[PDB]
């Protein structure tokens, strides 16, 4: 029974690690958009449209 | 760039797996052995 | 754009928060699985002695 | 379910990288075995790093260039095409 529970937890660990990577990716993607945005506000003409 | 990013991505998952696996490594207690008091603590710390 | 940037920043912070939650969940599951394994080994030892 | 040739090697490569060195130090009869194994494992690792870091990438590059080339030169103009000198066709 404990052995079966241990397997269930091991799988849940993989599932959780996956969810952690997913959120980490979303967080990074947001940071990139933020950086892309910020550099476009302190840009006037063509370099603004590039970052945008 | 693609070759380096991919190789790092498989490499990372391999370490990520090894990491969580080591976390599951349970501590052992030589509590029955009086002479292995230091051994148990040393092992636990490591 | 500035409004959108601010909103994204808040969303980014929220994403980091969710990640932390996941991290805690991971640790909790890891600890559970480990304790389970420890019980299994303790039990295995009992039946492996008892059978001598 | 079957893998591409490259992916099969890519998997085998990363797998060999994970091959840990063993010490049969407790076993006196396995002394030569352990050293031999360790050495062979080391060499295999070298083969993989090369395959991964250089070989597969270089192969991809050459193929890509070839792909781009044939893309541009998709079909041979067997006949003298419309409004060109014979010399122009010969040069091309």
């Amino acid at each position: 029974g404990y052995r079966g529970l241990q397997t269930q937890a091991q799988s849940a660990v993989t599932a959780a690690t996956q969810m952690n990577n997913a959120w980490d990716s979303l967080t990074s993607e947001l940071e990139t958009l933020n950086a892309n945005l910020r550099k476009g506000i302190i840009d006037d003409s063509f370099l603004r449209q590039l970052f945008l | 760039m693609n070759d380096g990013m991919n190789a790092q991505s498989s490499q990372a998952l391999h370490i990520q797996t090894y990491c969580n696996s080591v976390r599951q490594q349970i501590p052992v207690d030589f509590g029955r052995f009086p002479n292995l008091r230091e051994s148990e603590r040393q092992i636990n710390t490591g | 754009l500035g409004m959108v940037s601010d909103k994204a920043k808040e969303y980014q912070e929220v994403s980091a928060n969710t990640r932390r939650t996941i991290g805690s969940l991971n640790d909790k599951l890891i600890i559970d699985s480990n304790n389970y394994q420890l019980i299994v080994v303790n039990l295995n030892n009992v039946v492996n002695g008892n059978n001598g | 379910n079957q893998s591409s040739q490259a992916l099969h090697i890519q998997t085998y490569c990363n797998s060999v990288r994970q091959q840990i060195p063993v010490d049969f130090g407790r076993f006196p009869n396995l002394r030569e075995s352990e050293r031999q194994i360790n050495t062979g494992l080391g060499a295999a690792r070298q083969h993989a790093e090369h395959y991964l870091k250089d070989i597969q990438p270089l192969i991809i590059r050459n193929v890509t260039n070839i792909q781009d080339y044939f893309e541009t030169q998709n079909l041979i103009s067997t006949v003298m095409p419309s409004g060109a000198t014979k010399e122009q066709w010969l040069s091309a």
